[PDB]
């Protein structure tokens, strides 16, 4: 007499797993008691965050005419967004490189 | 079994390549040894905590995960090796 | 076999086919993605824990999670985040 | 007459070349020898994953390239173009180590 | 209540006093404007953080303990206020 | 003829004085007025505990004075004694803001 | 009728006495010491929680506490600190 | 009928409260369970740090011939010890001020 | 078996395993350690009897041997040993 | 119904035998009456002095790459500190030798 086994990510209509992060907060020791809506909230936040960084990365990959995403494009995408750079100024990307940047006085006349 | 001098293993042209990636076009001759010194300092500060992480795990083989913890505690967190 | 090891590969791969059906991933890039998910996840979780400790509340709820993303994520990205998250709340409350 | 470029032009060319490329700048086996050498200074006989060594070398090169771009900013601020170790000492003092 | 031009409420000789506490021997006349701007940015960030804290707290009044939290999460911790 | 010190001597005297002293160098009333004025911009009708205002007072003074020895190191690093706005811009950008 | 706000004030005043019986205390410095011990306490507690999470231990033990003591405190402070901590936990073990 | 009441701080023989630190760590939510010696060890290392920093506070106070401490002396104590500065680089003391420090080029001649 | 010869070997062994778990002991240096502990004991006990004599006091207590160690052993080690001795007499006072 | 035999050395939390030192004072013929705190105080000061001289033994052993103490380590430890020298000026250690010390006029040009 049980209902169909339905998923909370589909209940939000989002793709990140609600139950996984709910378990993660239950075992990550941040509260002993967890509300229902907060894991849904954070899952939506993170899925969107992946959405804009994947958009920037895919646009960079299309600009560099490569159809499979590479860490160099990740570095070039994140270092070219001001608010994400403020978010991610203190983090280092493996095999990433940096922005192409020369100073004006370093260039010849 | 023991090693005594590998700080010269970081050669001057590798430093030069780093400086070009750093955007330096002109490098003094005095740069290389003091960059080796500050590299010495940074590597000591990371590997001390790294082997500390390792010995608390009762392991004699280090993990890269512990290196990730050491760098993120130091404020230079790394992406690309967790998991 | 081997004990199961968690990853975020498949979920980000659905996100990719939603945002760019044509492209693929490198495993190095996906390692960076997993590190990104875990890093931002723990930052907001630590904000959640400290804010719940500050107001002496035994529960964690979404309200301080808007507080956390608004303090941590800057500006218009945060307010966008409020938009999709609260509408996700509306669909979850409507089940 | 054998061709020879004026100085800095080639240097700018490695700036562009290794700033477009990401592949690692240091020979990995000597730095592996060095990290084993410095690791033995704390505790005897450690074993290393190659993943750990490569990960720490990206972290090290990122730290170094950060301090070179700081000393670039310092040297340009000093109305010069050549880096000298007092500029690096200035940058290290400003960052707070 | 509602005021307009309080960026100039930090007077120029007060900025000179802070500079002499900073050990500045000579101050340009141009300095005071960007010091006002940098102060503006810094206070704007920290008080945005503080008002975020207290609006979560369901308090209409600013408390010092929230200011302590806001400063320490930015890496500029202060002591002396119950933190 | 009336006494008049050479430049810098007086300045060194209040340098020694304010290094010795600990008291707050900003007038309290316009400072808290500025705090209330800017705090109005994010939410209306905020009330302030006084101790919070004095706390963020020394927070502001500490932040400014810290970037002031940063500025001093930049200024002496460029072999000068007078600071310029690009010194502060340099110091903040090295700190990364 | 009032409700308490705790502090570390009595312990700071006592340890001030056995370090130096003849000296005084100002209240705002004593609050600075209160917040200082709170800050060091929270740093060690968060690092301890992280280490217990890393080695999948659900119990926090003194082993990772003193491990964190070397992790944060530099050198001289760390080695003397682990010295008094070790001799203290041996006195407790005897107790 | 029952044992006489004697505190755990006496058992550790140190002044910081074993019970209060135990309770704070239990409700600070850092693990599901807590070992017995861990909060004792934590209180011991804390009181060691307080011991040395109040030694510095005391002798800096006798440098200025004041029997009651000033936070100025605390800032002097933190800035005159290199390892304590390394512990406390990013924290500032209320009414702390700065070290007496002049650049050599700022001095005459 | 021969009759017991009481010596101060095992205690120095224990205190060295608090101060250096790793380092070993030569037996002639160990007799040298017994000679220090016995000799300084002899000096301080004779001074304690003497100071009890001059103040016409019948009882050897902690305060006059504090006086004696301030007499003989100089300066910094003396004031530190005063600190551990006050700590020890207070905690022994609490049984 | 007797309580467990628990030791005064543990009561003072120190390694040196409180009871044996008390006995050796009692039959050392220094007073007919002796207080309880005096042997505890003696135990304390002798712990601290043996602790500091054993730290000196440890580092004097370690810098000469030896993991077992020798009386040369003891001599080099004691004679390199002036304060223990004023404690032990008239004291000879067996097989201790002397400090490496050559007068400046004895050295060649």
């Amino acid at each position: 007499a049980r209902a169909k086994a339905k998923t909370r990510s589909s209940r939000a209509g989002l793709q990140f797993p609600v139950g996984r992060v709910h378990r993660l907060l239950r075992k990550g020791n941040y509260s002993e008691r967890v509300g229902a809506g907060a894991p849904v909230y954070l899952a939506a936040v993170l899925e969107y965050l992946t959405a804009e960084i994947l958009e920037l990365a895919g646009n960079a990959a299309r600009d560099n005419k490569k159809t499979r995403i590479i860490p160099r494009h990740l570095q070039l995408a994140i270092r070219n967004d001001e608010e994400l750079n403020k978010l991610l100024g203190r983090v280092t990307i493996a095999q990433g490189g940096v922005l192409p940047n020369i100073q004006a006085v370093l260039l010849p006349k | 079994k023991v090693l005594r001098d590998n700080i010269q293993g970081i050669t001057k042209p590798a430093i030069r390549r780093l400086a070009r990636r750093g955007g330096v076009k002109r490098i003094s001759g005095l740069i290389y040894e003091e960059t080796r010194g500050v590299l010495k300092v940074f590597l000591e500060n990371v590997i001390r905590d790294a082997v500390t992480y390792t010995e608390h795990a009762k392991r004699k083989t280090v993990t890269a995960m512990d290196v990730v913890y050491a760098l993120k505690r130091q404020g230079r967190t790394l992406y690309g090796f967790g998991g | 076999k081997r004990s199961r090891k968690e990853s975020y590969s498949v979920y980000v791969y659905k996100v990719l086919k939603q945002v760019h059906p044509d492209t693929g991933i490198s495993s190095k890039a996906m390692g960076i993605m997993n590190s990104f998910v875990n890093d931002i996840f723990e930052r907001i979780a630590g904000e959640a824990s400290r804010l719940a400790h500050y107001n002496k509340r035994s529960t964690i709820t979404s309200r301080e999670i808007q507080t956390a993303v608004r303090l941590l994520l800057p500006g218009e990205l945060a307010k966008h985040a409020v938009s999709e998250g609260t509408k996700a709340v509306t669909k979850y409350t409507s089940a | 007459k054998p061709h020879r470029y004026r100085p800095g032009t080639v240097a700018l060319r490695e700036i562009r070349r290794y700033q477009k490329s990401t592949e690692l700048l240091i020979r990995k086996l000597p730095f592996q020898r060095l990290v084993r050498e410095i690791a033995q200074d704390f505790k005897t006989d450690l074993r290393f994953q190659s993943s750990a060594v490569m990960a720490l070398q990206e972290a090290s090169e990122a730290y170094l390239v950060g301090l070179f771009e700081d000393t670039n900013l310092a040297a340009i601020h000093a109305k010069r173009v050549t880096i000298m170790p007092k500029d690096i000492q200035l940058a290290r003092r400003i960052r707070g180590e």
